[PDB]
């Protein structure tokens, strides 16, 4: 069940990408999504 | 007499006992740690990695 997981946080960080503030304010997404799930996948290897 | 070899029948018993004992703690000297307490070894330094 740790069934490789750190694919299913990369699924959320592949999905935070875009900006989502519109209108005038334009971008407001996070950028370090990637390497913060990169990170926690290589916790949850140890942990394994 | 006769006695006197059945005591020696008791004695041969005894030594086979002790004579297993033996080989048995031997074996289980020499053959030190077994594959997967290696690889327990291995996943310790490997999560350390």
């Amino acid at each position: 069940i740790t069934s490789g997981l750190k694919g299913l946080h990369m699924a959320a960080a592949a999905l935070e990408m875009v900006p989502n503030i519109y209108g005038f304010a334009v971008g407001g997404t996070r950028y370090g999504a990637i390497a913060n799930a990169i990170a926690i996948g290589g916790g949850i290897a140890a942990e394994g | 007499i006769e006695e006197i070899d059945a005591e020696k029948t008791v004695l041969e018993k005894s030594k086979a006992g002790a004579k297993s004992r033996f080989d048995n703690y031997s074996k289980l000297y020499d053959e030190d740690v077994n594959a997967g307490e290696r690889q327990a070894l291995d996943m310790r330094i490997a999560s350390q990695s």
